[PDB]
């Protein structure tokens, strides 16, 4: 991830390496190579609960008004990276000694709008497996930490908590609509703090395996389960599926900036990626391993 | 004694003297007198009982049984069940299908009574049933000896007072048949018994003290002194004696508290809630261990308790419909919630304007700002609203919906409509007090004070918050005029006490100029 | 300003409660709802002298926010304050649902519920 830092000419960037380590480094004129700004080593036996194997990877996210940085070190650390040298202490907020139990994460994004870094967290407290949905029919959930950085502590406003069990990646929706999208296998939710859940279902493998009060898109039959996304400049964002199926998904807006429905449309076929990126207005990149990974051009149509 | 029912409803003296003259009246006039009972106390079986004895005197065979399929699921008294068992055994005795039954009658007597302490003889009298019923040959013979054990190991597992004499007959059972194999038979379920025989002399100490015979009352000394003797037994369950992790044989029992604490106190709100909220507790607790199709099972019973309060005993008391909204939320039957909320608008004579305000705080919360509006054009057609949801969904654009001037209509809307209630004005008065702008509230103040929609009399407060609002902005010239303006509008109560009427001019929230001694003699009051 | 008295005076509940109503008013939630976990967490005020601070907590979340969120803090408010308020649940229900004198019950049945009325 990447930040601007304050009074800095370019953009450090937080890179994170196995076990839990960080390194904010930037590009230097004069060596034209790097420059290390900062090292961050958290790979103490404490932090991790006895886990040995560790499966879940460090994750760096920013906030957008540049204020802090999170890294999830080993699925349940939150360590907090303040910002303005031009930085300032760490600390590692405990996850599984917050409210609600968070326990088991599957994404968290920085979420756009606010007066302090608010960070959305999905979560699975009570967890399953597609595969065993009859006794155990929809576990993941919400949690909006809001991080306080002088004072340290961090109220868990907004949390929802039957959303289908079959969640994967978070996405933090920008500032003029604000909220989230949650990705789910057969579904896709826009949820936000003032407004109901909506959200639709992608194919009738929903009937038996979710509670969650989901419509019908019609004339859509797809499922995202590993499906990266980006987003246009506000309502229009970018889902490529698996199968390398580009989807441009409009969130439709009321008059209060509200989504009321959604729009798809089944834009052309590329790479399978594991990435994408938004470059100058009207360039995609779709980072993949298995695949030429491409700079795509959309326009409009008339 | 129907001029004592006037003054007291639920006067129990004046009650005792109609039924002591029931029986010096025939069944035709008597029962008028006894369906103005048990309509009135639904809960209280002892006086079920007595209508019952009353009809089963002159012969009424065909009456009595629609009393039972009337108060026998709705009162769990152990002499209304014993009374039930008694009547089968006398009308029924004669016909040739009377031990298929008489034998089904105790088991669903067991099932929902059985658990009380005074059930040992509704115990004894299906040993003896089943001894009675004929049987030939040696596998129906054997057929007996099964059905009599069966009852026999469930009984010895239940407190209750007799429990070492069930034993005792067990004993000789076993003996009785083969005294070889007694010797296993009573070893191997010795152990349990030992549990079952400690508890229930454990269950005897907080059941000695209470009534269990009081009618149904709210509460108006020794009536809260009997409330915590209820709330012992509630408590000293969910205290789980029988220590253990099945939640199932745990709130089953506090459930049998339960349905005992609402035959004595089913006025009591209290009880209701604390009812549900347990099952609510257990819902949630057995969906975590595995148990799932269980977890539905008491969620939807208590939506029946619930259900119970606000359809037989407390239909006009608010709490307990709110509290099964709320329920209903959480379980997210949105669609069930609007129907619980029509169900208390059409009660005549209570004060919609409560409920408007949580029925419009269901609809922003669960279903968006267009449907609240449509909630608060339903109390606006209402003529028994009264001022304050008028002030809450203004409340609940500005601080949900992040909007002014939506703010700003609605309260407008009220004020030409109630501006002679002084209740209302100071929720708008404040209101606009916080939104900062200077030429905003002072703007407010001057329609209020001038337009004559409020009395001037009741305007006390109004002219209270103007002086906190003119000493945090505004000039010592602008006070000046007011102070001299509001002692002229209350020249006849403020005459003597000018002085201390400065203090608020100058106080803050506890900061007064002068000693609460001093202030005792000046005159001073605090609103 | 404020925050400089409540690094100073974070012990005085009279104090918090003219600052909780300042912010309860400045129509912003997110904000709101901060400072309430502040001064509920932190340590800073003792927790025995701060049950007029979770009165003014449901009054905020009964006007924004969900069901969801209330009925996490009527079981945290009650583990906080366990000793008290054990057998008072349902007069402590109403203020979950009162406004300025509205009640859902009458005053002569709140007598015996145990409500009290700060």
């Amino acid at each position: 991830a990447s930040v601007q830092l304050a009074g800095a000419k370019r953009d450090a960037l937080l890179l994170s390496f196995k076990d839990a380590k960080l390194s904010v480094v930037e590009y230097d004129p004069g060596t034209h190579d790097l420059k290390t700004l900062s090292l961050h080593y958290f790979e103490e036996p404490e932090l991790r609960d006895g886990f040995v194997q560790n499966v879940h990877t460090p994750r760096v996210r920013v906030d957008p008004d540049g204020r802090c940085a999170a890294m999830l070190v080993y699925g349940t650390r939150l360590v907090v990276l303040p910002f303005r040298s031009s930085f300032l202490p760490s600390y590692i907020i405990d996850v599984r000694a917050l409210d609600e139990k968070l326990l088991n994460i599957i994404d968290l994004q920085f979420l756009h709008g606010y007066y302090e870094p608010t960070l959305l967290i999905l979560f699975e407290p009570n967890q399953t497996w597609p595969g065993r949905v009859a006794v155990r029919q929809d576990t993941c959930s919400i949690v909006a930490i809001s991080l306080n950085i002088t004072q340290k502590v961090h109220p868990v406003i907004w949390s929802l908590t039957s959303l289908p069990f079959d969640c994967t990646q978070a996405l933090a929706v920008p500032k003029p609509i604000g909220g989230v999208v949650v990705f789910a296998v057969n579904s896709l939710l826009y949820l936000n703090q003032s407004v109901p859940p909506y959200g639709v279902a992608l194919n009738s493998l929903t009937t038996g395996t979710t509670a969650f009060p989901l419509r019908t898109q019609e004339g859509v039959r797809i499922t995202l389960d590993c499906a990266q996304a980006t987003f246009i400049s506000y309502d229009k964002m970018v889902i490529s599926l698996k199968g390398g199926e580009i989807y441009v998904l409009t969130l439709i807006t009321d008059g209060m900036r509200s989504v009321r429905a959604f729009h798809f449309d089944k834009a052309a076929a590329s790479v399978l990626t594991t990435s994408m990126v938004t470059m100058e207005p009207g360039y995609l990149f779709l980072g993949s391993r298995l695949g030429n990974s491409l700079l795509l051009k959309y326009t409009e149509k008339l | 004694a129907e001029k004592k029912l006037e003054e007291n409803p639920y006067d129990l003296d004046a009650w005792s003297i109609l039924i002591r003259e029931a029986q010096n009246q025939p069944i035709d006039k008597a029962r008028k007198t006894y369906e103005r009972l048990v309509a009135q106390f639904p809960s209280s079986g002892r006086f079920w009982k007595l209508y019952i004895e009353a009809e089963i005197k002159a012969k009424n065979y065909d009456k009595v049984e629609k009393l039972f399929q009337r108060c026998l699921m709705k009162v769990l008294h152990i002499d209304l069940w014993k009374c039930y068992l008694s009547y089968v055994r006398e009308t029924k005795g004669k016909l040739p299908s009377y031990k298929e039954k008489m034998a089904q009658a105790y088991d669903f007597a067991l099932d929902k009574i059985g658990m009380e302490i005074m059930s040992y003889q509704i115990w004894v009298d299906y040993i003896n049933f089943l001894k009675g019923v004929e049987a030939v040959g040696s596998y129906a013979e054997n057929q007996r000896i099964t059905a009599v054990r069966r009852v026999y190991q469930r009984g010895c597992v239940n407190p209750m007072i007799n429990i070492e004499q069930l034993w005792r007959d067990y004993n000789k059972y076993e003996e009785g048949i083969n005294i070889h194999l007694a010797k296993k038979m009573i070893e191997d379920r010795s152990r349990d018994y030992m549990n079952a025989r400690r508890v229930a002399k454990e269950y005897e100490t907080v059941m000695k003290g209470l009534d269990r015979n009081a009618p149904s009352v709210p509460p108006q000394p020794q009536e809260a002194q009997q409330v915590d003797m209820w709330k012992k037994y509630i408590q000293w369950e969910k205290s789980n004696p029988l220590r253990t992790e099945d939640q199932t044989l745990i709130t089953k029992r506090v459930m049998f508290a339960y349905e005992q604490c609402l035959l004595v106190l089913g006025h009591h709100p209290d009880i209701w809630y604390e009812a549900a909220q347990y099952l609510e507790q257990s819902s949630k607790l057995l969906a975590e261990k595995g148990d799932m199709n269980n977890a539905k099972l008491f969620s939807d019973e208590a939506a029946n308790i619930y259900e119970r309060a606000i359809s037989t005993l407390l239909k006009k008391n608010m709490l307990l419909y709110f509290a099964y909204a709320d329920y209903e939320e959480s379980r997210m039957k949105y669609e069930k919630v609007h129907s619980i909320y029509n169900r208390l608008l059409a009660i005549e004579d209570i004060d919609p304007t409560l409920v408007y305000i949580q029925y419009m705080k269901f609809a922003r919360r669960a279903e968006g700002i267009k449907s609240g509006r449509m909630i608060f054009k339903k109390a606006r057609e209402d003529t028994r609203t009264r001022h304050h949801v008028y002030v809450t969904a203004a409340l609940m654009e500005y601080y949900c919906s992040k909007d002014k001037s939506v703010a700003f209509k609605i309260f407008e809307l009220g004020l030409k409509k109630y501006g002679d209630i002084p209740e209302y004005v100071l929720a708008y008065i404040d209101y606009l007090s916080h939104l900062n702008e200077d030429n905003n509230t002072r703007v407010l103040f001057e329609r209020v004070l001038t337009s004559g929609s409020l009395p001037p009399e009741k305007s006390g407060e109004i002219w209270a918050r103007f002086l906190a609002f003119e000493s945090n902005i505004g000039d010592l010239a602008s006070i000046l005029k007011v102070e001299k303006r509001r002692f002229t509008a209350f020249k006849e109560e403020y005459e003597g006490k000018e002085t201390a009427l400065l203090v608020d001019r100058y106080k803050f929230m506890d900061l007064y100029p002068c000693s609460a001694s001093e202030l005792k003699a000046l005159g001073y009051k605090d609103v």
